[PDB]
RNA sequence: AUACCCUCGA
């Protein structure tokens, strides 16, 4: 065994150690005899021999000396698979320097140097001289001198300085580095020097000095002196039939490179002149470079092909980008695919396998039982069998499929439901029979799908098929605890169908003994399969746990839904099948039925509702036909009126009386009411579109027409493709955006004209061009997301903490867009819950919150509630099994070893693929209450709050507030806290319309050095429509009124100073510009009255940015601490707004631009938390001033809108675990135990902390701050250097592992991938721990 | 900040510039005085000499060609004459072994006209080399054994011993100056001297002393040094013609910098093979070593 | 200077403020710079290499349908034009723009 | 039995 693979810098005397030979002529194989030639590129002295057991002359052929060397034959005679191990070495005859740590965007070689990266490559081109031991001269060690420069010194000194050129002297200066002394010098220099940027790059200086120390390495391998060469077969000629040989890459790169330094060599050796030695120094080492890499600066390029040269770190780097092709994909054997077809004589468990594909990729198993059972004595006879394919071969292939499931997977599986396990059943055919009831979790139609199937070999791998990936056993999606393996398109038909009602029909009134009774009248054809009847039941109630109590009921229904309710198991109500059983109740019934009866219950009554769902809709004739899209009649009248507006509209613009601007939006409002006028029409005449005559006097009932059966029962289609089929298909957008002016006013069955349908091509192209963008965004997204979260796996089982995040309702707007219920549903309570009362415990501990617990919590009125969160549970290296609460997949709570990171970002990723103001009005009525409200009463009662924080919220009857709203800055409001207020009621009179100052205090104010033409400009409006004055611009002032700003001195109502609270500074708020004061100087302003007034995306784009934590274009920028805010002097361009804190005065404070409209007014609370001037958050802001709750609330809130946007419902505890993994590192402050500034995980800060608590002193612990990395950044960040180095920028990672000698514990899932051990997840996870226990404890 | 090679090779050629043909004719007559200087300081040396009378018995005897030992002046009857002239020379100058400088002053103006085939050229340069070895390696044991073992010091070192090297008057004369590395210098004597013995019977091989083998061996290096320069200078003028003639071949699987530096060697050898009696351009000679250079570094590529 | 604030701004009287360029020569030469950087340049190499570039017959050509199109975006009522881009043609182009 | 290019399906 092995572990903590190493990385460093390859030394000349370790290159010589690895190679077993010198590598010294170019060409590879003689023409004329077809053996590799001595010191070529497949030497058998070097690489080893061509023919395995041989030697080059044959003089020993014997299978017995494996390891002696003949005297003759100096080519040992050993296996042949030695060509794979053996390497050689290639003497170069000058160094060049390594271009990955040349080229490289923190250039290794410069930063050892300090000297930029331009001057290095100066040198290394061969254009100016670099000084070595300067000596007792002027001249310095990182002068550069060009050739008359160098010539004027040598002329000037003659001696004690040594210049010279090429990688030679950047060798002899890197040799020459004293580690020791460089750290000490730099160490002692980092702090006398305060600027950041200076602060920082020394910082650097000292990281990569510390690790070459630490690491064992030598700056002077960085240019390497010997280059290895790539064993043969690694680097293969393939030859072309025909006798021609396929050269790759790595050959011509190597053969160039060789054929070089062979040329350098004869040419020192002769002594040519000095402008061709450097010529061919500097051709050596642009060939060791584009053998190494390429395009970095030269884009070397091939013999006759535009195709540039495939170097070794294009090879490393594998196909697909970075993602190892090799290493991760790995084809595998025992596989095969084929077009998929719908079985639906299938069980859930089982899939149709054809003959032919189960022959062939169960062959070893066939010849396995053919020699048990002695049928075939000879491979050679059970080869002749199974090829013959006699009769008996069948029996024994049966045998071996009986209980062996395979692996079924689509092409893009998106999550772990998209490879399931199947208990295959042979068929007659070449297709792949697959479940009707999969498709939805495959996402796979049967328009040309294909599918791969896969035979599990080992005990272990059939057991994991049958225990954890069997079909049966994934029903619940692991998104969401919704069912997944739920009655799609047609069996919903035919459920809904079957549970329909008709006001009269055949069979209506009489009363039914049994279910059976019910089957043998509709069967006999006595009965209408809807029809109103009465029958009596027997449903077994489950209302106790472990007590089945059945009871006998008449109940009026119909003969279809008591036909079906003979499916539903013996545990759920017969009231659950009594509706009309659409898609998303039968959906219901089944999550019910799961989470009352059980799982092997729930798979059989799952394949009887698909039997029966494909039974009743092929009884029930039901067919699509020209006359079932029902045009609504008044569609002509509507059409007709909108002609004539949009007619009228168009001679009133002719006139020139309406402008083009607003005629196009009065005409796109208008057409866009006649399209939802007619749509509404189109619907209510369809639904409803149903005359039946019962027993005399005609009545209405709900429509029998095929389409509307289809688009209410949810089994396929929607109403706005009805809107197009049977109404009016309404605006289109042109390419740009802008909506048409004309709408399409004829449908698919009236059929479009030729212009409507070159609309309806722009928007069907647009469309169809956005999906692949789409799929190829979805797809990216999702694997940064696994890469990023793929560490993360339940380790322990509580970790003990009592930290979590206080979920709420999500109430945003008049609406409660999610229940409390369904975001705690599957969660553990971390602290206690209480009633409205106090002191009474509901829910004690971290209880996991079920179906019973959401009902009890629903009873009672709780309404805010603290839980266990996967960014809480500051265990290390994993998550405790309590803070991530119930498994989505399975009923339980989680198990160790669920590798629930990569279930997480599957889960985020998989629906990527469907991505792209006054005054408050009360919905509902509800006592109203506030919260975060800081305000004082005003003189009639008017309560203005000027504080930016504060909402308004009306909480209900039970004490749960309903709906919620966010108060701006001077909101009136009419308290009545406790009184409730009617729906409709507007209980804050808001109207900002501009920035509003309120005056806290009262008394007549002495607006101090407002000059009439200076400071202000006495400018009333037309019809006297403000007596007021207007302040002047600071640059439209005069020279001397640009510096004068207007101040309302606060004084009494009779000259008494007074001042704000806190502060000694009286609350004089200074008028800038564009103000609006209406109270005359010297009133008396009543308290918060207005002294100042100053006038004022979504998809997968969006997802990413959030994942991301990127900083738009314009963030929105926020206060720093919170205190009594400041004017922003705005002469110097930028605003600079210094805060004062009550509790400690902190006077520094950053000047922002003001090329952004700051919307900030001064003299209020800064309320650090707060926004300062509008704009999208930087996700950053938020979590070093709010904290880390507040900024998983905001990311979870902005990803959540973008997908229930779409509809599509995924728990939060997988964007909470992506969030987790990304704030996984801190920085540190003032650290006392490490460097000043660093990136360090948060486990090592803590380990280290807690190490110093007991140890040498006490205020060894260190301070740090939580920073928040974008998930393409944190992942690089790993510890693991092979886990990031098959993410991306694989170059930059592995030059950076080299140089730090990283060492890698194969302690993660791609780790262990790569290298082909077991998971450490999952059922690895024993084999993991045993290894721990041999490892660890001796 | 340009990245291409090319580019930086023409930059720093693109200094130099061409010259009219007299321009050739005065490098090729450079070439000749340092070999013409050289071959004088090889006539120096009795054993060059008497190597070269040697191969002219060979010659005589048939165990030389005349195109594998002669390359012309400034037919073997005027070998055969010049010849017995400068044997006739070399025995007048051993028989008075004073006078006998001016007898080899003579000899060297007799063997300076004379030109011969590269090869034995490397033999008199491998021959007057290996005798400067040998006196350089002597040189370098004495000063490790005494400095590593007596501490005797530097500067005395390099003050008394050189220029002599095989008297004992040195190691009298240390000895006697009385220091304690001298008293330690006496356990040194015997190999030292034993050494010292062995550089006399080299002296004695070639009837010559330390100062006189360092003049000429100086004399030869400042010859060939100019020879070099010449040839430096020839080549720097023929980059242009080597890159020109270098465009035909681009696309014909090689590099673009690989056929130029093929051909820049091709014209090298050129120069080492070019005569200005000829009464040619450089040219016409030039391109027909640096094609060949050229296709057969494309040759050896298939 | 005849212009105006709100309309017809100094876009290149601006531009001509800069470069330090006075004689074609050093234009010729700044241009030879930039398109073939490195390479000491010389009077003569630079003119050729700038003629070359812009008004060679060979290197350098716009069909019947550019010259066509070229016309008549620029404003010009001859449809048939020389095939190579004519001395005032960029100034045609810079005033458009 | 190696790399590009083209076309096609989900
Ligand atoms: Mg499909």
């Amino acid at each position: 065994e092995f572990d903590a693979i190493r990385i460093g810098l390859a030394s000349p005397e370790m290159i010589r150690s690895w190679s077993f030979g010198e590598v010294k002529k170019p060409e590879t194989i003689n023409y004329r005899t077809f053996k590799p030639e001595r010191d070529g590129l497949f030497c058998a002295k070097i690489f080893g021999p061509v023919k395995d057991y041989e030697c080059l002359c044959g003089k020993y052929k014997r299978l017995k000396h494996r390891g002696v060397i003949c005297e003759k034959c100096g080519v040992e005679v050993a296996l042949a698979k030695v060509r794979r191990e053996r390497m050689g070495h290639i003497e170069l005859a000058s160094p060049v320097a390594h271009i990955w740590f040349l080229k490289s965007l923190p250039s290794r070689i410069g930063l050892l140097l300090d000297m930029t990266l331009r001057d290095i490559e100066r040198v290394l081109y061969f254009e100016s001289y670099v000084v070595i031991d300067p000596g007792m001269t002027t001249l310095e060690k990182g002068q550069l001198l060009n050739d008359e420069q160098y010539f004027e010194a040598l002329e000037e000194f003659g001696d004690d300085f040594d210049a010279r050129m090429g990688a030679e002297a950047v060798h002899e200066l890197l040799n020459a580095i004293d580690l020791e002394h460089e750290i000490g010098r730099l160490r002692e220099e980092i702090p006398q020097t305060n600027s950041e940027t200076k602060i920082k790059k020394l910082s650097k200086r000292l990281k990569l000095m510390e690790a070459f120390q630490g690491s064992g390495n030598k700056p002077e391998w960085m240019v390497l002196t010997v280059l290895p060469v790539l064993p043969p077969d690694l680097r293969p000629l393939v030859p072309l039939d025909g006798g021609r040989f396929a050269t790759s890459d790595l050959n011509d790169l190597y053969r160039r490179v060789i054929n070089r330094n062979n040329r350098l060599k004869r040419l020192l050796d002769l002594a040519a002149p000095d402008i061709i030695v450097r010529n061919e120094k500097r051709m050596l080492q642009e060939a060791v470079d584009a053998l190494l890499d390429n395009g970095r600066r030269g884009r070397a390029i091939t013999g006759s092909n535009k195709r540039p040269l495939k170097s070794l770190a294009d090879m490393i780097k594998g196909k697909q980008g970075r993602f190892r092709q090799n290493l991760l994909g790995k084809r595998v054997d025992y596989s095969g695919r084929s077009v998929i077809t719908v079985g639906p004589t299938l069980r859930l468990h089982q899939c149709g396998l054809p003959k032919k594909m189960a022959l062939e990729l169960f062959k070893p198993f066939i010849f396995g039982k053919l020699e048990g059972r002695g049928m075939a004595t000879t491979i050679k006879a059970a080869k002749k069998m199974v090829e013959r394919e006699l009769p008996e071969v069948w029996d024994v292939l049966a045998e071996v499929i009986r209980e062996h499931p395979v692996l079924l997977n689509r092409a893009p599986t998106l999550h772990r439901l998209g490879i399931q396990a199947f208990e295959p059943v042979l068929i007659e055919g070449k297709a792949i029979q697959l479940h009707p009831l999969v498709c939805a979790a495959y996402n796979a139609d049967f328009d040309g799908d294909q599918m791969a199937v896969h035979v599990p070999l080992t005990l272990e791998a059939q057991l994991e098929a049958r225990a954890l990936m069997m079909s049966t056993n994934n029903i619940l999606s692991p998104a969401n605890g919704e069912p997944i393996i739920v009655p799609s398109q047609d069996v919903v038909m035919g459920l809904y169908y079957m549970t329909r009602e008709a006001i009269n029909a055949k069979g209506e009134g009489m009363a039914f003994a049994d279910l059976q009774e019910v089957d043998r009248a509709y069967r006999s054809g006595q009965a209408s399969l809807h029809a109103r009847v009465k029958v009596r039941i027997n449903e077994k109630i489950k209302g106790e746990d472990g007590q089945l109590t059945a009871n006998t009921r008449i109940v009026d229904t119909t003969v279809g839904r008591a036909l079906l309710f003979q499916v539903v198991p013996a545990g759920l109500p017969f009231d659950v099948v009594n509706q009309s059983m659409k898609k998303k109740a039968i959906s219901k019934l089944i999550n019910h039925c799961y989470r009352v009866v059980g799982l092997k219950d729930t798979v059989i009554f799952a394949d009887q509702l698909m039997y029966t769902g494909f039974a009743y809709s092929t009884i029930s004739g039901v067919s699509i036909g020209v006359n079932d899209f029902v045009i609504p009649d008044e569609k002509a009248r509507i059409i007709n009126a909108a002609t004539d507006e949009v007619k009228e509209i168009e001679s009133q613009y002719a006139s020139g009386l309406v402008t083009q601007g607003e005629k196009y939006n009065k005409v796109i409002d208008l057409w866009s009411k006649a399209n939802d006028e007619v749509s509404k029409a189109m619907m209510a005449n369809l639904s409803k579109e149903k005359v039946v005559d019962r027993e005399g006097k005609e009545v209405d009932q709900e429509s029998f027409n095929s389409m509307y059966m289809m688009a209410d029962s949810g089994a396929r289609g929607s109403a706005a493709q009805i809107r197009q089929l049977a109404g009016m298909r309404g605006l289109m957008a042109k390419p740009d955006g802008s909506i048409i002016e004309t709408p399409i006013t004829a449908n698919f069955r009236e059929g479009l004209n030729v212009l409507q349908y070159f609309i309806s091509t722009h928007g069907a192209r647009k469309g169809l061009a956005d999906t692949a963008l789409k799929t190829a965004n979805s797809g990216y997204l999702t694997r940064r997301l696994v890469d990023v979260a793929q560490d993360l796996v339940v380790t322990e089982i509580d970790c003990g903490t009592e930290h979590g995040l206080l979920m709420s309702p999500h109430i945003e707007g008049g609406d409660v867009v999610e229940p409390l219920g369904e975001r705690v549903l599957g969660r553990v309570i971390a602290r206690d819950v209480f009633k409205p009362g106090s002191d009474e415990v509901i829910v004690p501990a971290g209880t996991l919150i079920d179906e019973k617990w959401v009902d009890f919590l629903e009873v009672m009125s709780v309404d805010e509630v603290v839980v266990r969160s996967p960014i809480t549970c500051e265990t290390r290296h994993g998550i405790c099994a309590m803070c991530y609460g119930r498994d989505l997949a399975r009923g339980h709570r989680v198990n160790i070893g669920e590798a629930v990171g990569v279930i997480a970002a599957q889960s985020i990723g998989e629906p990527g693929t469907q991505l792209t103001a006054d005054n408050v009005q009360v919905k509902n009525g509800g006592t109203i209450r506030l919260h975060n409200l800081k305000h004082v009463v005003r003189a009639d009662g008017a309560l203005v709050a000027v504080s930016r924080s504060g909402e308004l919220a009306v909480a209900d009857d039970f004490g749960r507030e309903r709906e919620r709203y966010k108060l701006p800055y001077g909101a009136v409001i009419s308290v009545k806290e406790g009184d409730k207020v009617d729906p409709g009621a507007i209980v804050a009179k808001w109207d900002p319309h501009t920035h509003p100052i309120v005056t806290e205090v009262d008394g007549t104010v002495a607006f101090v050095g407002m000059e009439e033409g200076i400071t202000v400009k006495r400018q009333t409006d037309e019809l006297t429509g403000l007596t007021n004055i207007e302040v002047m611009d600071p640059k439209d002032r005069p020279a001397a009124g640009k510096d004068i700003r207007p101040a309302v001195k606060l004084i009494d109502a009779a000259g008494k100073d007074l001042l704000l609270p806190g502060t000694d500074v009286p609350a004089q708020y200074f008028l800038p510009a564009n103000a609006l004061v209406n109270l005359t100087d010297g009133a008396k302003v009543s308290i918060g009255d207005v002294v100042a007034r100053i006038p004022q995306t979504g998809g997968l784009p969006r997802v990413a940015d959030l994942f991301e934590a990127r900083r738009p274009k314009e963030p929105s920028i926020l206060a720093e601490i919170s205190g009594t805010i400041s004017f922003g002097k705005e002469t110097k361009g930028k605003r600079r707004l210094v805060i004062t804190p009550n509790d400690g005065s902190d006077p520094y404070e950053e000047l922002i631009p003001k090329w952004r409209h700051l919307n900030v007014f001064e003299g209020e609370q800064v309320n650090r938390g707060e926004v300062i001037s509008d704009g999208p958050s930087n996700p950053h802001d938020i979590l070093r001033l709010l904290g880390v709750s507040s900024l998983a609330k905001y990311i979870v809130n902005e990803i959540q809108d973008v997908y229930r946007l779409q509809g599509v419902k995924i728990n939060d505890k997988h964007i909470e675990t992506i969030l987790r993994q990304m704030l996984r590192k801190v920085e540190v402050s003032e650290s006392g135990d490490s460097s000043f500034i660093k990136g360090d995980q948060v486990e090592l800060t803590q380990v280290l902390e807690e190490n110093e608590q007991l140890g040498t002193e006490d205020k060894f612990p260190a301070k740090y701050e939580r920073v928040l990395l974008g998930i393409t950044k944190a992942s690089l960040s790993t510890e693991s250097f092979i886990s990031a180095a098959s993410f991306q920028e694989t170059t930059r990672v592995l030059t950076e592992a080299a140089v730090t000698g990283k060492r890698d514990f194969l302690r993660g899932l791609k780790e262990n991938v790569v290298v082909g051990r077991l998971i450490p997840a999952g059922t690895g996870l024993a084999y993991h721990s045993e290894r721990k226990r041999q490892r660890d404890l001796g | 900040r340009t990245t291409d090679p090319v580019r930086m090779y023409m930059r720093e050629m693109g200094t130099v510039e061409l010259l009219t043909r007299e321009g050739e004719i005065e490098i090729a007559k450079r070439i000749e005085e340092g070999i013409r200087e050289v071959m004088s300081a090889i006539a120096q040396f009795p054993g060059t000499v008497d190597s070269i009378l040697a191969d002219y018995n060979r010659i005589v005897a048939e165990g030389g060609r005349l195109s594998d030992v002669l390359s012309g002046y400034i037919d073997p009857e005027e070998a055969r004459l010049r010849f017995t002239a400068v044997s006739e020379q070399l025995d007048k100058a051993k028989k008075a072994l004073k006078q006998a400088t001016a007898e080899l002053t003579g000899l060297a103006e007799l063997f300076m006209p004379i030109k011969l085939v590269p090869k034995q050229f490397d033999a008199l340069v491998a021959r007057v080399r290996s005798a400067l070895e040998g006196v350089r390696a002597q040189e370098r044991a004495i000063m490790q054994l005494c400095v590593r073992d007596a501490r005797m010091p530097r500067a005395d070192f390099l003050r008394l011993f050189p220029n002599h090297e095989t008297d004992e008057k040195w190691v009298d004369s240390v000895l006697k100056s009385k220091p304690k590395y001298a008293e330690a210098i006496e356990r040194l004597r015997d190999d030292i001297l034993r050494n010292q013995q062995k550089l006399a019977a080299l002296e004695s091989e070639v009837e010559l002393t330390v100062a006189e083998i360092k003049e000429i061996n100086r004399a030869m290096s400042i010859g060939e040094a100019k020879a070099r320069r010449a040839k430096k200078e020839m080549v720097e003028a023929n980059l242009r013609l080597v890159i020109s003639i270098a465009k035909k071949y681009t696309n014909r699987g090689l590099q673009f910098l690989d056929l130029i530096q093929e051909g820049n060697i091709g014209l090298m050898k050129a120069v080492d093979k070019f005569e200005y009696r000829r009464g040619y351009k450089f040219s016409t000679y030039a391109t027909w070593w640096i094609r060949q250079a050229i296709t057969r570094s494309i040759a050896d590529q298939a | 200077l005849y212009t105006n604030d709100i309309d017809c701004g100094p876009f290149i009287s601006d531009t001509l403020k800069i470069d330090n360029t006075s004689n074609q020569l050093e234009a010729l030469v700044e241009i030879y710079r930039m398109m073939r950087p490195g390479e000491p340049p010389t009077k003569e190499a630079a003119e050729t290499l700038f003629g070359n570039l812009f008004f060679s017959a060979e290197r350098y050509d716009l069909s019947a349908v550019g010259r066509m199109k070229f016309n008549r975006r620029i404003g010009r009522t001859e449809i048939e034009g020389p095939g190579v881009l004519s001395k005032e043609d960029i100034i045609d182009v810079l005033k458009t723009l």
